[PDB]
């Protein structure tokens, strides 16, 4: 994939937009920005300029597959990829963010190895 | 003990805190509260999971970089020795009586020690990816805190009414869908 | 709505809850359980505290690491890339027509290198020191919920009964010794 | 002080024993080994060797105040060395700990610089 393309790592937890964007850099996309939540994620999606998400599920203010929904409702971002990364692994919510038009699903705690291997499985199907 | 008489037998007190016992029993048996303190009491046996789960991660994400900076250590230590080894090696040849003997060994030896950097430097820089990654603890011990602190919140108002794999998530959804 | 007659006004099941609110109030305020259940409610305002002291040292102790991490794989990256640079001008000046010039420049240059290794090598080992040494967190984070996990069980046993710096310390030793 | 000197560290927290192991390693003393509790710890101190003791204050079978005054009233260990690395503060325990006999007192969490400046004091006054 372009090596330029923005990235949007959007997760409550600190810790974990930090490992993510890390595990960006070296896979070479050094153009990546954090949001907490569904709202502030979605106010830096309307900036314009994004190519990819990957988001967690549970977060304040709007949820993972709240952002999802959101952002396969709205006619401008319809197939922005999305790769969920998140804690949640009851295949009753595997699915729900499925159905919901998940591009990726990836379950914590994830081997570095697991990330590049659905990062490039959505650029893939994708032909990115 | 001369005075007085009509005084409360040992079971006359005992028999009164048996009235006040059922008493109890039931205006929590009738008000329906007899529930309520009993959803706290049998989250105390969860909880006490919760809080021995952020202790597993702790001791865990704890003793694996630790377990990093042990070995990355080794490899620091070997690469400087012979960075100044050579670094001495070379300032006595260059101080010394010309010795073209020494000069030919000396560079053999050095595009050596220029080879095995990588090595060392690689590996410790893989370390480094153990104890980073490693670290996701938080985010999860996170979580956790996050939702047992909201169940020490009903336990409370519970006590105000009475008072005041990734290899598995692809085999799903690539065999449904 | 024809039959019966005789039944509970809405005044009288409410008439009745008060009844039993009192009996109930009553029952703990004579048997002196009105106390208990107040110990254990009032111990919910701490152990917030304690569960958010956890994510403190959480947040910290995992940036701290975090920071190092980041930090020292600049270092390990530049010795790397120069080891490897030098490794191959060396294969060319011993590949390539003799250059007599080119030969000193090399040997300065790697003699260069050889000094500077130190300064990174050294730099990444006290990083590691930082990861280290950082950690402490579990043990502290650990007697915490070594008490906290303590409190958890008398909040159970209360329903039960109910439903069955370092610069100051040698100020101090100092001062007084 | 000579480098076989052979201490003892006592904490009932893995992580805290083999922070203070690595510490000591950095300050050239390897022969070093570790214990649990006042009781092991004693165990240990029973099979003889040791010059230098490093204990925390709250552990399970027999405290760090315990184990102090137990080292202080045997006849046999008397005199040997003991440093306090714990997380106790109240100048009551620090105080209680001091007048048990404590060799030096280091609050936790500390520096190695800390660590070091208080086991050189100790070998001041000893002559060690
Ligand atoms: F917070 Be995510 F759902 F792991
Ligand atoms: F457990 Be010690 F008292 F910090
Ligand atoms: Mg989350
Ligand atoms: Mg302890």
């Amino acid at each position: 994939a372009d090596k330029e393309l923005k990235f949007l790592v959007v997760d409550d937890f600190s810790t974990m937009r930090r490992i993510v964007r890390n595990l960006l850099k070296e896979l070479g996309f050094n153009n990546v920005e954090e949001a907490e939540d569904g709202v502030d994620a979605l106010n830096k999606l309307q900036a314009g300029g994004y190519g990819f998400v990957i988001s967690d599920w549970n977060m304040p203010n709007m949820d993972g597959l709240e952002l999802l929904k959101t952002i396969r409702a709205d006619g401008a971002m319809s197939a922005l990829p999305v790769l969920m990364v998140t804690a949640e692994a009851k295949k009753e919510n595997i699915i729900a963010a499925a159905q919901a038009g998940a591009s990726g699903y990836v379950v914590k705690p994830f081997t570095a190895a697991t990330l590049e291997e659905k990062l490039n499985k959505i650029f893939e199907k994708l032909g990115m | 003990s001369i005075k007085p008489a009509d005084e409360h037998s040992a079971g006359d007190i005992i028999a009164r805190i048996g009235s006040l016992t059922r008493m109890l029993r039931d205006s929590l048996r009738e008000l329906g509260l007899d529930q309520a303190i009993a959803e706290a009491a049998e989250a105390i046996p969860d909880a006490r999971d919760r809080l021995y789960y952020v202790v597993q991660m702790t001791a865990q994400a704890a003793e694996r970089a630790l377990n990093s900076v042990e070995a990355s250590q080794p490899h620091q230590d070997q690469m400087e020795k012979s960075a100044k080894a050579l670094t001495q090696r070379w300032d006595d040849w260059f101080a010394d009586p010309i010795d073209l003997a020494d000069a030919r060994e000396l560079v053999t030896d050095t595009r050596q020690f220029l080879a095995d950097v990588p090595a060392h430097t690689s590996f410790t820089n893989a370390q480094l990816l153990k104890i980073m990654m490693a670290q996701d603890f938080q985010d999860l011990t996170g979580q956790v805190i996050k939702r047992m602190m909201d169940v020490i919140q009903e336990i409370e108002r519970q006590l105000l009414m009475v008072l005041l794999s990734q290899d598995q998530v692809d085999d799903l959804l690539d065999s449904l869908g």
